[PDB]
């Protein structure tokens, strides 16, 4: 079958970034800000946290777009603890 | 079937042919098989006014119920349903112009479905010891 | 962890089990062994 | 050479070794309906295929001639097996299966028409149950195509697309009956397939002709018979493990199945058209463009049939060669022992036997195999009396107990020199050992 | 006219290739038959 | 360009089919000659 | 050429079978030459 | 084909276009070793390829089998051996 598939033997890039209070301006530039080309395949770890032994699911939100200005549609895929909210809107994306 | 998920409704072989489906309305599952296709092996003798027909690998019930009805006599031979020939496999012939396979022949006087025995042992009644 | 890799139009050998699940796959142009697997349409080609 | 003598290893003990050889004498009789293969049920394809005219008549004619050659070849092989076979009507294989300590029960099936199709030996049963697609195998597989089974047999898909294997004109049960008759013709009088003499005597004379004295053969008759049926048992047990003859038999079925499956796969090749399916073309395009796409499929499928028919002609030529070789081996190894050294298998060939096999014949070649050797000093000739030369017949001259004696070349048994084991010459050649005291 | 003539040329050339392949096979059988005839001359006629 | 390349593909595949058919026919003669050579070794060199 | 399907697989398969027949034939000829050959370990090319 | 040769070998053009002759499974040197072994097997003991007797005696018995008396045949042994080696030399010189 011929389809949109990853190249076997190529390298995955862990683009997830965890911060506490400060955000580095370098996190919002190349190579983190990557070109989409035909597309991407994502292998995402479901970071299972616990509060009062109650399970919570967290993982990085991904945005896909072009200029990230409200003159353009940005697709956003964001988790909400078991609910995957997917939208494509003319968002005013932040600088950071 | 239990292999259809929520988004799946068609079953395909390795060659891209549809071989099964799940009906979108009733959720009932069916396998799709090709309709029967085959040939008739007809044995003809110049002195005859008809043919002896062999439906290879088909039972006479199948031929009459699913292919075509006919008024000719028939019987289930080892090779398949035979029409317009008498079943005389107990008889044998050393020469045969209508060889049907597996040691069977069609002999014309009507046509007779007869065993083909081109070679036999020369027998003697002398002692073996 | 959010591992990403680029996609491209590629030919793959997909193996499906008796219940319709893709159990194994081969990227045909990735290596010489993958080319043999796709040529023979099998995960373990015969000795040859 | 020391003096006039050379060092030679002469056997001091021997055994009989059996060797299998499968010779393909037949192949599955593939028939294509060119019209049904190229066009299936589609009237728009059949109209165009008629404009290619005689291409399907050539495919059909060449395969009918090829199948006629296979049928003629099978009749010639059966004629060869039954040629000159004379049996006593008193012969009952249920009671008569061993003579002179040699057992043929496994090589001999039931004899006579009262059995029906059960005239297959234990050896042939053991050889046929390891091959699924024999003549009866193909008949049973095609019988199951209309049984309503959920199993999608590949032979049923091939036959519905016009690719069907027809049974041979003589069933493998008839050929096993012919090999059974040819086998019993060697064991009992008139011994019509064993030089007109008892089988044990024929084995003894064949071993003697290799250079073995008759004195050890007629006293070791029990050992020879036990070595012979042990060699036969070794051949039978050899089929329970990876075997070259059984693999050769299975290669006929595997190569035919591969060729037929490869021919069926041509129905899914697009040949540069929009689809390989005539239904998809006819449901997407009108006659002006559908005919262009259908013509691409017709040229591709007819090209595939011409290629398959060329391959089938080549393979059947190889099968005719193999069947000619099998007929020659029957006549010159089983019915008689032709003076050709490695024709009937390798080594010191004593005798050969034949059994039926799927699409061919299996020959069992029995050879004289030395077990242990003695290094001795031999003289290839002697100069005796009034310079008369003598050469040994199928043997050598030996100094045994400081006296000139003769021994066979294949078994060390020193015996006196006599006119029975000597070729005389009025003059002795140079380098013949001088022995004035002989005779 | 070139399009129609090309269809005829391809058909006639395809048929000529099929005839040539059949002729090669038939002549191989004639060579085997002639070899058998020479063996029969040498081993049945000129000698036994 | 696809129409032109398709004419070349059909011609080149037809040529390979013709060459393969000829090669099968020639190897049958090579097998026949090798059988004759093995027979001559056995019946003229190793024995008479 | 990928839209033609198994044409190149068939050409490669037929040539591989033809070459397998040539290899098997060469082994049979070599086996025939070496069958039953016994030599003395005392043989020397420079003296005999 | 990969050498810095100005000569355009037609075999290199064929191989670059996908047409190549592969070597046989056994080298011709191995087959020459087998024909050499088959030839020396007739000259010396145990004469495994000469009916178990010396080569000169095998030639003499083979000539006698044609209807030649053994007397002239064993008295002319050197003439027969020289005729045999002269025949072999004639075959070798015939290739020129
Ligand atoms: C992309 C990356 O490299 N990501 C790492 C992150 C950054 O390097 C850091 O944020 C950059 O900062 C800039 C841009 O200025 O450091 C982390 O580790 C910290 C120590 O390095 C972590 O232990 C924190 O340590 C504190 O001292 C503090 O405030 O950093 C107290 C705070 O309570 C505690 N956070 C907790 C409890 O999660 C983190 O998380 O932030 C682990 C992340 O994988
Ligand atoms: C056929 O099967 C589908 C899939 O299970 C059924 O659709 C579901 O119906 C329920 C009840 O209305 C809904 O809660 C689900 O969300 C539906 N799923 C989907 C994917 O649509 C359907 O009802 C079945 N119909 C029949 C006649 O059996
Ligand atoms: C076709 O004829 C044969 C031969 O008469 C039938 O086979 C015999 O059937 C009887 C029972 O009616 C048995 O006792 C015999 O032993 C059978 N002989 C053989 C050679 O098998 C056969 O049943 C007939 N078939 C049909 C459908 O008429
Ligand atoms: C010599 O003749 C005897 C008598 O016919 C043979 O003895 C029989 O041999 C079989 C084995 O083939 C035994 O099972 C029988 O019990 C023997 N019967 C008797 C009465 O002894 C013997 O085989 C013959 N031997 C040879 C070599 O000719
Ligand atoms: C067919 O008819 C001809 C002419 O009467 C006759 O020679 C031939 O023997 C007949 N054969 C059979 C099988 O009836
Ligand atoms: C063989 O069978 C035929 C037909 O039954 C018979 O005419 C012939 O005489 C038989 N063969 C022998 C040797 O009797
Ligand atoms: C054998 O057949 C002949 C000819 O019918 C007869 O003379 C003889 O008596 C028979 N012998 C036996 C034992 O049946
Ligand atoms: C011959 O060999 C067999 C098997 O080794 C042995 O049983 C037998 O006693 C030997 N006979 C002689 C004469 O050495
Ligand atoms: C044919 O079908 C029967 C019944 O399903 C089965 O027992 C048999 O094994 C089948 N044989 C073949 C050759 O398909």
């Amino acid at each position: 079958f011929t389809g949109y598939f990853p190249k076997s033997g190529a390298n995955f890039r862990d683009l997830s970034l965890k911060g506490t209070t400060y955000l580095s301006t370098l996190w919002y530039q190349k190579p983190f800000l990557s070109d989409f080309n035909n597309g991407i395949f994502s292998r995402v770890k479901n970071t299972k946290l616990y509060v009062n032994k109650t399970l919570y699911s967290e993982f990085s939100t991904i945005v896909i777009g072009s200029v990230f200005i409200n003159n353009s549609y940005t697709i956003v895929v964001q988790p909400h603890n078991g609910v995957l909210e997917i939208t494509a809107c003319q968002y005013t994306m932040c600088e950071y | 079937a239990v292999y259809y998920n929520s988004w799946q409704n068609l079953l395909y072989d390795s060659n891209g042919n549809i071989i099964g489906f799940k009906d979108f309305v009733t959720n009932k599952t069916y396998n799709i098989f090709p309709c029967y296709a085959g040939r008739v092996s007809a044995a003809f003798h110049q002195n005859a006014s008809s043919l002896a027909l062999l439906y290879r690998n088909l039972k006479c019930s199948y031929v009459l119920n699913n292919i075509s009805l006919t008024t000719q006599p028939y019987f289930d031979s080892y090779l398949g349903c035979v029409f317009n020939a008498d079943n005389l496999t107990d008889y044998s012939v050393s020469s045969c112009a209508l060889r049907m396979g597996s040691g069977f022949c069609v002999d014309y006087n009507s046509y007779r479905f007869v065993t083909f025995e081109p070679f036999n042992v020369s027998f003697v009644n002398d002692s073996i010891e | 962890q959010y591992w990403v890799t680029p996609l491209s139009k590629r030919q793959y050998l997909l193996k499906f089990d008796n219940r319709g699940v893709i159990t194994n796959a081969v990227d045909c142009s990735s290596s010489f062994f993958s080319e043999i697997q796709c040529k023979t349409k099998s995960l373990l080609p015969n000795t040859g | 050479s020391v003096g006039g003598l050379y060092e030679i290893k002469i056997p001091t003990n021997f055994t009989i070794v059996g060797q299998e050889e499968f010779i393909q004498t037949n192949s599955p009789k593939v028939t294509i309906d060119c019209s049904l293969f190229v066009c299936s049920n589609y009237a728009a394809c059949h109209d165009l295929l008629s404009e290619y005219g005689t291409f399907c008549d050539n495919i059909n004619s060449i395969l009918d001639e090829v199948n006629g050659l296979l049928d003629t070849t099978q009749l010639h092989v059966a004629d060869t097996l039954m040629q000159g076979v004379t049996l006593s009507s008193n012969l009952n294989t249920n009671l008569h299966f061993d003579v002179d300590n040699i057992n043929f029960k496994s090589l001999v099936g039931c004899l006579g028409p009262h059995c029906g199709s059960s005239s297959r030996s234990f050896f042939e049963d053991l050889l046929f149950d390891k091959v699924k697609l024999s003549d009866v195998g193909f008949v049973e597989a095609y019988n199951n195509c209309t049984g309503g089974s959920e199993i999608r047999d590949l032979l049923c898909v091939q036959s519905f697309n016009g690719i069907k294997v027809l049974p041979p004109i003589l069933s493998e049960s008839q050929i096993s009956g012919y090999t059974t008759a040819a086998t019993v013709a060697a064991m009992f009088p008139p011994w019509s397939a064993a030089a007109g003499i008892p089988f044990s005597l024929n084995v003894q004379y064949r071993i003697n002709g290799l250079g073995v004295t008759m004195d050890v053969l007629n006293k070791n008759q029990k050992l020879i018979a036990t070595a012979f049926n042990n060699a036969l048992l070794s051949i039978q047990n050899g089929f329970s493990a990876p075997n070259s003859a059984l693999a050769k038999i299975q290669s006929v079925v595997n190569s035919n199945a591969q060729a037929l499956n490869s021919l069926l796969q041509q129905l899914f090749n697009k040949f540069g058209a929009i689809s390989s399916s005539l239904q998809e073309i006819l449901s997407r395009l009108d006659p002006p463009e559908a005919q262009v796409q259908i013509d691409r499929l017709i040229n591709g499928r007819l090209t595939a049939l011409n290629a398959y028919v060329s391959q089938q002609l080549s393979d059947i030529s190889l099968v005719k060669f193999g069947a000619a070789l099998a007929m020659e081996k029957v006549n010159e190894c089983v019915k008689s022992q032709s003076p050709r050294i490695n024709f009937c298998g390798n080594g010191n060939h004593i005798l050969s036997l034949v059994q039926n096999a799927p699409y061919g014949l299996l020959f069992m070649h029995f050879s004289y195999k030395p077990i242990s050797f003695k290094t001795v000093l031999v003289s290839p000739g002697l100069c005796i009396s009034g310079d008369v030369g003598i050469a040994p017949k199928q043997g050598y001259f030996i100094k045994h107990n400081d006296h000139w004696m003769f021994t066979g070349s294949s078994y060390y048994y020193p015996e006196p020199i006599s006119d029975k084991n000597v070729v005389f010459m009025n003059t002795c050649s140079v380098n013949f050992t001088k022995a004035p005291l002989v005779y």
